[PDB]
C-alpha cells in the first residue's frame, strides 16, 4: 500500500541508448516500473507506411537487454509503447523477436503481453460512413479512397489495455502504437495514484532526459508520484531537472500546453506548478485530468511515388549567386531532352547554406561561400525517378551559366556513385479521431517466453 | 535601448505538434521578464508573420502559459511532415527568425 | 587525305542528351562520321567496380536513337568508345541491348561490331611478375593482392581495334573501354588524314560542346579535318568556338598540355596554333604525334565496405559555431553506447556551407547562417554501417550542446526515412600501364542487328 | 599597381587529370596579359601552396602553355577520386583559392 510510485524512463526512444552508469544508478533507486516509449510519428510517414523501424535493431536490443534483465531480476514490470518505432503489426513483431533473442542469450523466462494496435480498413470505412471520424486540426477530411490506399492503420491506445495486461500478470508488456504518456501512467493509476499527476508525469518522462538540462535523447530520468505531486530527477551529475526544463517538456510537441488531449480525456494544466527541490530535482503539482467521450487517434500513410537523389557542393561565387535561375534552366533542359509530360514528376532542391532548412520562410536572402545542393526526384516509378535525377545531375554538372569561369564542371560530389535510389515514398493519409467501439477494443495476449522460445 | 528576446529567454525553439502543425516555444528566464513581454503587447501575430514570411492570419494561436513563464506560437505546417518537398520532417529547426526579435522596452 | 573529313560529336557523354535542333543542323552539314564518348573514370570507381552505368538507360537510348537512325539512313558509320559508362563486359552488354531495342523499334538492319576491353587477372599477374607494369604518376605500385581483389579490369584501347572493325564493314562500332580521342580519330586516319591532327581533333571533340562557349555537356560539335589543320564549329546560335574555348579543351583533364599520352604515342602540341575563323569557328593547326612503344592503361576497382548516410540541415547559430566539437562528442557517445571497437568503421562528415567541398584546403574558416550536415559511415557490413549511422543521427538530433536554446531537436531532415543505405563502396585499385602483347589484342565481333533481333 | 587575376582570366577552374591528380587551368583573355603574368614570375609554387594550405613541394608542376595563353598547375590529389572521405570525386570545384590572386605590376 505504498505512498510513492517510482518510474524509470531509460531513454527518449527505445534504441537511442543511455549511459550504463545512469541506468545502474537509476536501478539503485528501486523503480516500481521500467517504462519506455519505442516510437513516434515525428520521423515521418515512411516508417508506418513501409512497415520499417526508425530505430536500429542493435540499439533496441542493447537497450532492452538492460531493461529486461533488470525487470525480471527485480520483479519490476517493463512496459513499452509503440513497439518497433511505429507500432503496427510488423513493428510489434520485429520488437518481439528481439525480446525472444534476449531471453535466449540471458537465459531468462518471463511472461510477455503483446497488445496490437492495428485497425482493419473495414472498421475505418464503416466509421467514416457512420459519422464517427473527426479530423484533427488542419487535417483534410477523410475519404474512402484515402483509407483504401493506406497501408498499415494503427490506433494510439490509452492506459486501459496496458492495465488489463498488467492485471493478468504480464512481466513485460509490449504495446503497439500507444499514446506516449499511457506507457508510464497505466500502472500507477491502477494502483490508485492520481490520474492527472500520473499522466502529466508520463508526458514529462516520455522523452527521458530531453526534459533535463543539458538535455539528452539518450539518458535516464525518474518520476516519483506521491499523494500531492511528482518529483523528477536525473542520474547523471552533468544533468539536472530545473523548473524551466520540466515546464518546457510540458510544452514539448503540443498544440496547447493548457490542454493535452489523449484517449479518454484531457490533461488540464492551468493549475500546474513547478518547484525546484533538493539538488537538481523538480516537484510538479496541480495537474488535473478531465474525462471525455472516448476516441482513438488513427494514423496511416500511402505510397505516392519513388525517389532518387543526388548531393553535391558548389564553391564558385558566380554559380552561387545565380543558382536559382541556373536550376530553372537545368530543369527546362531536362524536360525538353527527356520529353517529360507528367506533373507527378517532382524535382526538389535543397540549397544548404542559403535556404535548405526554411525554404520560402528563410529570412536570409544571400548565401555564403559554399552551397550543398541536394536534389531529389519523386516520380511514379523508380525508373523515371532515376532517369530524371541522372539527367538533372549531368546537366547541372556541365551547365554553361552566364559569366562562368570554372568551365570543366560545376559540382563537387562526395560519393561514387553520385545518384542514390532511395525507394518508395509515403505521405500521411490518416490522422483522424475515431469514436471508440467494441470493434476497436485492444486485445492483449500473453506468451510464456523461455530461453528455448515460446512453446506450442 | 531595446531588449533582445535572446537576452530574456532560456529556450527559443520549434518542433512539430503532429505532422500538420509547427509550434514555437519561448520560455523566459524570469517571471518578471515574461510579464513584461506579455504586458507590452509587442509579441503580435503581425510581428511573427513578418519574420516568417506568412500572412498574420496564418498564425493560429499565441498562447501565454503562465505556469511556465512561456509563450507558444502555433501555426499550420505549409508542408505536411514528410510530404514531397519537405525541408524539416521533425519541424526542429524553424526557430531562427525569432532570434531577431527586440522589444521596445 | 583530300579535301575534308567531317566528324559529328553529339554530346559530351552518350546519354547526356542534346537539342534535337542542334543534331538536325549538324546532319545537314553531312558528317562523314558520328562518334561519341560513352564513358569516363571521372565519376569514380563505383561504376567500373560494380558493373554499373553512370549514365541513364533512357538517356542513352534517346541519344542513340537519333544517332543510329541518322547513321544508317545516310550510310555514315557510328562509333562509340567506352560503351555503357565504364566499358567493361557488363557495360558493353548493357549498351548492346539498348541498340538492339532501337533496331527493333525503328525497324532497322545494320552490322554492329563489339570490341571488348576486359583483361583477365592472369594476364595482369603475369605482367607484374615479368616487369611489364608501370604505375602512372602518383599511383601506388601494383601488387598481386590488389589485382586479385579487383573486380572488372579493363584496358583503354587505341585506334587500331576500331579500324579493323570499320574495315570489315561495321556500320555501328560499339567499343569497350577506349582512349577518348581514338573513337573520333580512327576512321579519318585510316582514310589518310594526319594522325596528329586527327587525334588532337578527337581530343577537342571528345566532350562535344564543353569545348564551345558558353559550354554545354549536352550540345553538338563538329570537327572538319583537312590536310593542314581542322575547323571546329557548333550548331546552336547561342554557342561558339573561340580560341580560348578550343585551347581550354586541349588542357582539359590533362596533366601536361604540351604532351598528351595515349596508346601508341604522344601528341606533341608545342607547334600548335588556335585561330578564329568564319563566324564562331576555330581553326587548329600544327599538332603532331610521336609514336612510342605500345602500352595500354588498365583500370580496376575493389570493394572496401558498405555505406549508410544521412543528410540534415541546421539553422541554429550556437550549434553551427560549436559544430566541430559537437560532432566529436556525438561520436564518442555512440562508440560508448554501441561498444564500438573496430578501426574498420569510418565516419565522415561534410559540412556544406563551411568546408564541405574543399575540406582542410578550404580558405574560409567560418560558416554562415546554415549548414547542411552530411554524415556517411562506411563499415565492413551494411548492418554495421546502418547501426552506426542511425545512432549518430539520433544522438546528434538530441545532443545537448553548450548554451543550447533550441532544445526540442537539432536537425532538419528533408526525407522520411532519414537514413539512406547506399550499399557497396569501391576504391580504385589499378591505374597502371601494361606493355602490349598478343594476349592483350582487342578483337572485334560483328553481329547483324535486325528488327527481330540478331540474325546469323 | 595591384591587378586581380579575375580581371585577366577567361577561365579559372579545376578538374581531375585521372583519379590521382588535380589540375588547375588559368586561361587569359589576351596574349599580352598572359605574357605580363608569365614574365612577372609572381605565379609561384609558394603562392599557390599558401592559398591551398599545402607545402610548396606539394605543387608538382606549373606549366606555361604559350599556344593557349594558359597556365596549368598540377598537384597530386590528397584523396584519390572516390576514396572514402572524398569531397569532390570529379575534382571540379577546387578553384576558389585562385580567385583571390592579385598581381603587382
Ligand atoms: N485520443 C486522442 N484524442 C485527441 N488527440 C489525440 C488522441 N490520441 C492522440 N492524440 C494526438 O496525438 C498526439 C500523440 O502524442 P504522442 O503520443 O506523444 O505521440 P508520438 O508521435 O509518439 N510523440 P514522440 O514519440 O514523443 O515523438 C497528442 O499530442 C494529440 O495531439
Ligand atoms: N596508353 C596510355 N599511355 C599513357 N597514358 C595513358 C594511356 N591510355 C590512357 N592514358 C591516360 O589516361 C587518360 C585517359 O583519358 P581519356 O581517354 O580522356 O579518359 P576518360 O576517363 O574517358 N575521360 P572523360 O570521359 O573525358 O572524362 C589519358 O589522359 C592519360 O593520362
Ligand atoms: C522521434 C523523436 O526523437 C521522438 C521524441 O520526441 O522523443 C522526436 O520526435 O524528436
Ligand atoms: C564524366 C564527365 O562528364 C566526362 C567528361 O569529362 O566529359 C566528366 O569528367 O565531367
Ligand atoms: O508552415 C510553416 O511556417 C513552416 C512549416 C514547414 O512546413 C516545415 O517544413 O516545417
Ligand atoms: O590534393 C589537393 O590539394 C586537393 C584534392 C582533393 O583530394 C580532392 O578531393 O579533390
Ligand atoms: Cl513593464
Ligand atoms: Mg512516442
Ligand atoms: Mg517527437
Ligand atoms: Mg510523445
Ligand atoms: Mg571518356
Ligand atoms: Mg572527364
Ligand atoms: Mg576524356
Amino acid at each position: 500500500m505504498a505512498r510513492t510510485f517510482k518510474i524509470l524512463s531509460p531513454t527518449a526512444i527505445l534504441g537511442y541508448g543511455f549511459p550504463e552508469e545512469s541506468f545502474r544508478k537509476a536501478m539503485e533507486a528501486s523503480p516500481d516500473l521500467i517504462a519506455v516509449d519505442a516510437g513516434s510519428s515525428d520521423p515521418g510517414p515512411h516508417y508506418l507506411g513501409a512497415g520499417k523501424p526508425f530505430t536500429d535493431r542493435a540499439g533496441v536490443k542493447r537497450d532492452l537487454r538492460y531493461m529486461i534483465v533488470a525487470g525480471v531480476k527485480n520483479n519490476i514490470p517493463v512496459v513499452i509503447g509503440t513497439a518497433g518505432g511505429s507500432g503496427a503489426a510488423p513493428h510489434l513483431e520485429w520488437c518481439r523477436q528481439i525480446i525472444h533473442e534476449i531471453a535466449q542469450e540471458e537465459k531468462l523466462s518471463f511472461s510477455m503481453a503483446l497488445i496490437p494496435s492495428d485497425v482493419d480498413k473495414a472498421i475505418v470505412h464503416q466509421a467514416l460512413d457512420n459519422g464517427k471520424i473527426t479530423a484533427l486540426d488542419f487535417v483534410p477530411e477523410l475519404t474512402h479512397e484515402a483509407i483504401e490506399e493506406s497501408t498499415y492503420i494503427v490506433a494510439q491506445m490509452g492506459i486501459e489495455p496496458f492495465q488489463r495486461a498488467l492485471a493478468a500478470g504480464a512481466q513485460v508488456v509490449l504495446g503497439g502504437r500507444a499514446y506516449d504518456p499511457a506507457c508510464f501512467a497505466a500502472l500507477p493509476i491502477m494502483q490508485g495514484f492520481d490520474e492527472g499527476l500520473a499522466l502529466h508525469c508520463g508526458k514529462i518522462l516520455e522523452c527521458a532526459a530531453i526534459a533535463a538540462t543539458p538535455g539528452s535523447g539518450s539518458d535516464c530520468a525518474m518520476g516519483i508520484i506521491d499523494d500531492s505531486g511528482f518529483t523528477l530527477k536525473a542520474f547523471n551529475p552533468k544533468r539536472k531537472f530545473t523548473e524551466t526544463s520540466a515546464a518546457a517538456h510540458t510544452l514539448y510537441e503540443k498544440s496547447d500546453p493548457y490542454f493535452l488531449p489523449g484517449p479518454g480525456g484531457v490533461l488540464n494544466l492551468k493549475g500546474c506548478t513547478f518547484k525546484a527541490v533538493n539538488e537538481g530535482e523538480v516537484y510538479v503539482s496541480g495537474s488535473r485530468h478531465e474525462a471525455t467521450p472516448y476516441a482513438l487517434k488513427l494514423e496511416g500513410a500511402r505510397r505516392v511515388g519513388f525517389r532518387c537523389l543526388t548531393i553535391a557542393g558548389t564553391r564558385d561565387p558566380i554559380m552561387i549567386a545565380g543558382i536559382d535561375n541556373i536550376l530553372e534552366e537545368v530543369q527546362t533542359s531536362v524536360a525538353r531532352n527527356l520529353s517529360l509530360n507528367d506533373d507527378s514528376i517532382r524535382m526538389t532542391f535543397h540549397l544548404y547554406g542559403k535556404n535548405g532548412v526554411m525554404g520560402n520562410h528563410e529570412p536570409m536572402k544571400t548565401a555564403g561561400h559554399e552551397l550543398g545542393i541536394l536534389l531529389d526526384v519523386v516520380a511514379p516509378t523508380q525508373d523515371i525517378a532515376n532517369s530524371v535525377c541522372s539527367l538533372v545531375r549531368s546537366t547541372l554538372l556541365h551547365y554553361g551559366y552566364e559569366n562562368r569561369i570554372a568551365t570543366a564542371g560545376n559540382l563537387a560530389f562526395p560519393f561514387s556513385p553520385s545518384d542514390i535510389q532511395s525507394g518508395p515514398v509515403y505521405e500521411f493519409s490518416i490522422y483522424h479521431l475515431i469514436e471508440a467501439s467494441d470493434a476497436l477494443r485492444f486485445d492483449f495476449h500473453i506468451e510464456q517466453v523461455t530461453p528455448e522460445g515460446v512453446q506450442a | 535601448m531595446k531588449q533582445s528576446l535572446c537576452s530574456l529567454a532560456q529556450v527559443i525553439r520549434s518542433k512539430n505538434a503532429g505532422p500538420y502543425e509547427l509550434v514555437l516555444d519561448i520560455l523566459f528566464k524570469t517571471r518578471e521578464d515574461y510579464q513584461r513581454v506579455k504586458r507590452s503587447e509587442q509579441l503580435t501575430p503581425q510581428l511573427i508573420a513578418g519574420l516568417y514570411n506568412v500572412k498574420p492570419d496564418f498564425i493560429h494561436r499565441i498562447i501565454w502559459f503562465d505556469p511556465a513563464n512561456a509563450v507558444k506560437i502555433v501555426m499550420p505546417r505549409d508542408i505536411i511532415s514528410g510530404n514531397v518537398g519537405d525541408n524539416d520532417v521533425y519541424g526542429a529547426q524553424q526557430h531562427a527568425p525569432l532570434l531577431s526579435i527586440e522589444f521596445d522596452f
